[PDB]
This record gives C-alpha cells, structure tokens and sequence, in this order.
C-alpha cells in the first residue's frame, strides 16, 4: 500500500482548497480510506472516511457541511474538498487507510501529510 | 525493532503463544504481519480517538492505559508504552488475556480480514523452530 498526498497551501479564510490522495494497493477486504488532521498543539483526529461499500462517515462534527470526500476510481484517487476555510482548519492533513470496524476505521497505513495554513 | 518472520515466531514461542488456547503460531505471525508489519514501535490512531500500540496493535480503549484515552478499561493492567518495547513479553501476555475473552482472534481487525480462512501455516514454513 502506498498513499501520496498533494494540494496543501496557505490561504485566507472563506476560500476553498482541494487535497488529493493517490493510492495504490487499497483493494483488500473491508478497506476504509480517509483523512485525519493534526493542528498545532492538538492530537491527530479523524475527519471523514469512505468504506468499500461507498458509505461515508464523518468524525469531526465541525467540518460537516464544509468538507466533502469523493473517490475517482478511474484515477485511484480520493479527494477532500475543503470549503469555507477558517483559521482553526490550519493543520497537517493526512490521508490514511485501514479496516472497517463497525463504524470506525482502524488505520494501518499513512500518507506523508500535507500542510494547510489558513490565516 | 523490526522482527523477521521466523525470529518473531520463535520469540512468541518462548512466551507460550504456540498453540495458546488452540491458536496456532501461524495465526499469531500472520496477525503481527498485517497489524504492524513486524514493527514493535507501530502506533496507529483510530477514528474513535483510541490508539493501537505495538507489534500486536493493542487498543488503548480496552486493554492498556496510555493516559490519553477516555473510558479506558485497561484490562491488561499495563501502560501502553510498555507495549512498544523491543521485548515482546508484555504484548504477548496481554494478547493471551485478549484471546481468552470469547471473541477469539477476531479481536484483531487485520487478522480477521487478511489471515482468517487462509493457510496460516505457511507463515512458519522454513523456520528453525
């Protein structure tokens, strides 16, 4: 399994950004893939994930309605569309994959991470 | 430390995992492969806030206390930081308590999805056990 992210940057509040996670090898039984976020001084937390059945689950209530996840099979890429960015969204964003575990994703593989700074 | 297939099998054997409660050494080796890739330092944050530690990815929500997981039952009565040692004794002994509950090895998500239903005996093939 390989996960490579791209798309980070520094923007102003209100703007939008789209992160991408190119993945190879995420075809094993009951996989789940998504995004985690780690802001300065805080713990790494789950944001949003999609499972092998196409189900999407949010783990960060503050991003609901602002962040969207989508998967493009033709390009084996997963995206995180981030709208209405706020300074609190500043953090390192990680693409991660794992196994479905009754509504949770037990992560076992991680991308390199990309930085998103909102002023 | 990153262990070798056969090196780990022998180490687990030295601490009574071989056939422990009917679970073959192959199963344990296959579990460690897909759970931590034989890495004793592997740590993975899960979507629910808990973290899985060590070569056997033991959860801080039920088995060990990492001091950062609310409602941690710590059924193995041990700090999660002890599960990262180069010596797999603590991890192996907590695993013994885990497989005794009643879920068998199904408790290990990677094992259930990658090992269960396969020839796990292959994992100990060519080993000087």
């Amino acid at each position: 399994v390989q996960l490579v992210e791209s798309g980070g940057g520094s923007v102003q509040a209100g703007e939008s950004l789209r992160l991408s996670c190119a993945a190879s090898g995420v075809t094993y039984k009951n996989y789940c893939i998504g995004w985690f976020r780690q802001a300065p001084g805080k713990d790494r937390e789950g944001v949003v994930f999609i499972n092998s059945d196409g189900g999407i689950t949010y783990y960060a209530d503050s991003v609901k309605g602002r962040f969207t996840i989508s998967q493009d099979n033709a390009k084996n890429t997963v995206y995180l569309q981030m709208n209405s960015l706020k300074p609190e969204d500043t953090a390192s964003y990680y693409c991660a994959a794992g196994y479905r575990n009754y509504g949770q994703c037990a992560t076992r593989y991680w991308g390199q991470g990309t930085q998103v700074t909102v002023s | 430390k990153v262990f070798g297939r056969c090196e780990l099998a022998a180490a687990m054997k030295r601490h009574g995992l071989d056939n422990y409660r009917g679970y073959s050494l192959g199963n344990w080796v296959c579990a460690a492969k897909f759970e931590s890739n034989f890495n004793t330092q592997a740590t993975n944050r899960n979507t629910d806030g808990s973290t899985d530690y060590g070569i056997l990815q033991i959860n801080s929500r039920w088995w060990c206390n990492d001091g950062r997981t609310p409602g941690s039952r710590n059924l193995c009565n041990i700090p999660c930081s002890a599960l990262l040692s180069s010596d797999i004794t603590a991890s192996v002994n907590c695993a013994k308590k885990i497989v005794s509950d009643g879920n068998g090895m199904n408790a290990w998500v990677a094992w259930r999805n990658r090992c269960k239903g396969t020839d796990v005996q292959a994992w100990i093939r060519g080993c000087r056990l």
